């Protein structure tokens, strides 16, 4: 957690539909953007902190 | 018409508790109409919660909050008040006081004005 791994997503297609459908992801808390409109709004970059 | 709505209340609470909201109206409108509150859950649509006539004669409440939320009116401040209890997790949302400018209420679809969003959060 202290050395959180950073990944960048860009110049591609962002598939949040795949992420929205897996059962193990019990905790899905989103703020600023609705979970159902993720693929509609277009953002320059996506930053994943794992 | 020119009506301004000032909302007050909201914050972080424990489940099953009680909190404080109140809306005041100022300006001038066509007539003395109804006044209600509207709930917006994050990621959901905006739905009404209740509606009270100005003279506190008849009250209308949603089926999902009946027997748990109530709304009354001031006698010397022209500010509508509402009380609630037994709050559950789904109540964490944004509330807006709205003014309906007609004498007799038929349905909640046509809304005249909207107030600033008051976010209330309940959790453990």
């Amino acid at each position: 957690v202290y050395a959180w791994n950073r990944k960048r997503i860009s110049n591609c297609v962002a598939d949040y539909s795949v992420l929205y459908n897996l059962a193990p992801f019990f905790t899905f808390k989103c703020y600023g953007v609705s979970p159902t409109k993720l693929n509609d709004l277009c953002f320059t970059n996506v930053y994943a902190d794992s | 018409s020119a009506v301004q709505l000032q909302a007050s209340g909201g914050g972080f609470v424990q489940p099953g508790g009680s909190l404080r909201l109140s809306c005041a109206a100022s300006g001038w409108a066509e007539t003395f109409g109804h006044m209600g509150w509207f709930r917006q859950a994050p990621g959901k649509e905006r739905e009404f919660v209740s509606a009270i006539d100005w003279w506190d004669t008849v009250h209308y409440y949603a089926d999902s909050v009946k027997g748990r939320f109530t709304i009354s009116r001031d006698n010397s401040k022209n500010t509508v008040y509402l009380q609630m209890n037994s709050l559950r997790a789904e109540d964490t949302a944004t509330y807006y006081c709205a003014y309906w400018d007609m004498d007799y209420l038929q349905n909640s679809i046509p809304v005249d004005y909207w107030g600033q969003g008051t976010q209330v959060t309940v959790s453990s």
